RNA sequence: CGCUGAAAGCAUCUAAGCGGGAAACUUGCCUCAAGAUGAGAUCUCACUGGGAACUUGAUUCCCCUGAAGGGCCGUCGAAG
RNA sequence: GAUGUCGGCUCAUCACAUCCUGGGGCUGAAGCCGGUCCCAAGGGUAUGGCUGUUCGCCAUUUAAAGUGGUACGCGAGCUGGGUUUAGAACGUCGUGAGACAGUUCGGUCCCUAUCUGCCGUGGACGUUUGAGAUUUGAGAGGGGCUGCUCCUAGUACGAGA
RNA sequence: AGGGAAACAACCCAGACCGCCAGCUAAGGUCCCAAAGUUGUGGUUAAGUGGUAAACGAUGUGGGAAGGCUUAGACAGCUA
């Protein structure tokens, strides 16, 4: 079980001793269950979520009776939660009161999408010199791989292109306020994507 | 000119192959046989003239020996370092259904035909099989 | 000569049950010895209790002389308290678990199953009760792996025997 | 234990063992002719 | 490192049968993943008209009708 | 009718005959240390002064600075210091042109990738009427390192240290 | 050339005049890839030996010859 925000950019807290949090700030509007997968009816324990706000014109007419079934009338994205054993209504509504504060939790979002990148930014090759000799190359990667055995690249082999949009879950991070009034979660340190991303926070995997 | 049977009409019958305690590849002989047709005076090479095998529990299939600990089944991931193994106990742990796979797919043809013919062989883990409507009888009681 | 043409020589106390294939010995001090008899093996009747093998194997041959000897010391165990007498440093046994606390920071508390009984007769001594001898012996040699016997001035868990290598530097 | 290409009874104490396919030498007096396989 | 234990009245981790045991191995952690042609599963939505020829999984042709939705296009993006 | 060296850089990949870290046995192992031999390949595994160096010798670190295969991995990825064409010089040999178990200064590194491979990213079709969304996980990849001060305790051990 | 030895001038069998939807064989083979014995009788072998290998080391097991210790009561285990 957990929880769909969107993050709304890093601030700060100072506590009254003097440290200085770093903080990001994730704005959870309430979370609308949508299904209840049954393992008799699915094979698996799992609930569905909707978080605010599509225009009619937006919701198809296959996504709008989804959301009429579960009376949600319902918004951007469909996440998904695995779960253990907990029992959720077609109706419910999970806010940000299943987090209190210490409370390690894992947060995943997409990275910001850096577009093509090089061997050194991708995957933090050396680059050769700049000036010794040095013929045109000063910035590409070296040789792939070895002569004639095996006469071929391996697999897996580290190269250029894409450090983009993919998930990354960033994992044990303290959550510094639970401010339910206005529905934030505040957490300690960095988040991955941009402001306004959507992003995942369920409690944390390594306890 | 001699007979060539022809894809449109070769009779195939269905058939329940009970794994419970069989010698592995004295099992897989048989089935594969009957994959590809040959115990049919119709045997045309180029086409399945086979049955549909149905193998029920086949993880009470037995090896002989040590090689329950031992018989290890290997694949190569594709990636460097990549060779991976399994023994048999740990695969009918597993994956009971695989062994029985492996054994009949390796004794079929490495062709289109061999995957046709594979095609036909559904096995199963326990005791029954969701094959009621096609009505197989009992082969090697 | 071979062990299993020596007959069991079961007490009156020892009331069997023959099924057949499988020997389930019940009594008092102790009751519901169960083992699944192999296929190779006889399990006849009389006053007293006896075994003999089927085949010409030289597996079987092990296989009768060992059923023997379960059967010899499950009757007995159903009969008598087996027993070992472990000396440790330190025993401070309370209930179904032991509490001992050799030579760490930490006193490792040891727990008992079912059938076994551990006691305190003395200051540094365990006696066991139990009765079969294959989980008396086993307990015992899980009591023993917590501290290992040190030869050069002598610590850890002992048997009853002393036949431990000492050592002099 | 001690890894040869040949284990011996090295002294009367010694016991020579077939134990899961190894030739081992168990030793009731000095553990320093244990040995392993042969 | 063993318990019990014979073959081999004993002794023996073993031959039957039971245990402990490492960053190795399989999970656990993260990511991709049904082109997994074995192409899986859920929830929901959409379509509820005639006729002719020839050969009746029936196909082809004409008329009407083109839905759910997808796209082209435009304004763009912390996506490229 | 050409398979272009040694070294360095950049990037590796496997083995295990294991350098560290992990698990043990024996000891002529009291403890801190060790010696040797098994088991284990998961992850790690210096920066420099000299010389063209590989190596080596030193300096200073580290838990450790492993050994090897890969065209002594890797120049259609770079260098071009060494060898190394043409210039010149020293010593030596030769009457000489010239030469060298030799030294010495100087001296052009071409290619826009078709196919396999590899890293990314799409277009087609198929999944059995079609669609919007959400998914299970067969399988695959990544990850996996380690030091120190303290806390029982100056205790167990050791005459003591 | 052909067939066999997985693939393999030189090894084995056999020397292709042409056609055949005829038969019998050689080497090699007869569970399935793949044509033919899941053939018969008697054994051996538990290592997957077969399906890589030396000095030497092993109560691994089958067979065949021989000695003496062999109930006045032997080979390891209890009552001076």
């Amino acid at each position: 079980i957990g929880v769909v925000g969107r993050k709304c950019g890093m601030t700060r807290i100072f506590t009254e001793e003097g440290v200085s949090i770093p903080v990001t700030v994730i704005e959870v509007e309430p979370n609308r269950v949508t299904q209840f997968k049954t393992e008799e009816t699915d094979g698996y324990r799992a609930v569905q979520v909707t978080a605010g706000e599509r225009r009619a014109s937006r919701v198809t007419k296959a996504q709008a009776g989804h959301f009429a079934k579960a009376n949600v009338a319902a918004g951007r994205g469909v996440w998904e939660f695995r779960l253990g054993e907990e029992q959720y209504a077609a109706g419910d509504q999970i806010t940000v009161d299943l987090f209190q504060a210490g409370q390690m939790v894992d947060v995943t979002g997409e990275s910001k999408g850096k577009g093509f990148a090089g061997t050194i930014k991708r995957w933090n090759f050396r680059g050769q010199d700049n000036t010794h000799g040095n013929s045109v190359s000063h910035r590409v990667p070296g040789s792939i791989g070895q002569c004639q055995t095996p006469g071929r690249v391996f697999k897996g082999k580290k190269m250029s292109g894409h450090l983009g949009a993919e998930r990354v879950t960033v994992q044990s991070l303290e959550i510094v306020r639970v401010d339910a009034e206005r529905n934030l979660l505040l957490v300690k340190g960095a988040v991955p994507g941009a402001t306004g991303g959507d992003v995942i926070v369920r409690p944390a995997a390594k306890a | 000119k001699t007979y060539t049977a022809k894809p449109e009409t070769v009779q195939r019958d269905w058939f329940v192959v009970d794994a419970a305690g069989q010698t592995l590849g004295r099992l897989a002989t048989e089935i594969a046989r009957r994959l590809r047709g040959k115990h049919k005076p119709e045997y045309t090479p180029h086409v399945d003239t086979g049955d549909y095998i149905v193998v029920i529990n086949a993880e009470q299939v037995r090896v002989t020996g040590a090689k329950t600990t031992d018989k290890m089944y290997y694949h190569h991931s594709g990636f460097p370092g990549g060779i991976k193994s399994i023994n048999f106990e740990k695969l009918i742990a597993k994956a009971p259904e695989r062994v029985i796979e492996t054994a009949v797919k390796g004794m079929l043809p490495k062709n289109p035909l061999g995957r046709d013919m594979y095609r036909k062989l559904k096995v199963y883990k326990g005791a029954s099989h969701p094959h009621t409507a096609q009505q197989p009888q009992e082969l090697k009681i | 000569s071979r062990v299993a043409k020596n007959p069991v020589k079961l007490p009156a106390g020892v009331e069997i049950k023959l099924a057949g294939q499988q020997l389930s010995i019940k009594g008092a001090k102790g009751a519901l010895e169960l083992k699944v008899h192999p296929s190779v093996e006889v399990i006849q009747d009389s006053g007293e209790l006896r075994f003999a093998a089927r085949n010409g194997d030289q597996q079987t041959r092990a296989m009768a002389g060992t059923t023997r000897a379960l059967v010899n010391n499950m009757v007995v165990g159903v009969s008598q308290g087996f027993e070992r007498k472990l000396q440790l440093v330190g025993v401070q046994a309370k209930g179904q678990v032991l509490s001992l606390s050799l030579g760490f920071s930490h006193p490792v508390d040891y727990e008992l199953p079912a059938g076994i009984v551990a006691e305190t007769p003395s200051q540094t001594d365990i006696l066991i009760k139990g009765i079969d001898k294959q989980l008396v012996g086993q307990v015992a040699a899980e009591i023993r792996d917590f501290r290992p016997p040190e030869p050069y001035k002598g610590k850890g868990v002992r048997y009853a025997d002393e036949v431990v290598r000492r050592k002099e530097a | 234990m001690k890894v040869r290409a040949s284990v011996k009874k090295l002294c009367r104490n010694c016991k020579i063992i077939r134990r899961d396919g190894i030739v081992r030498v168990i030793c009731s007096a000095e553990p320093r002719h244990k040995q392993r396989q042969g």
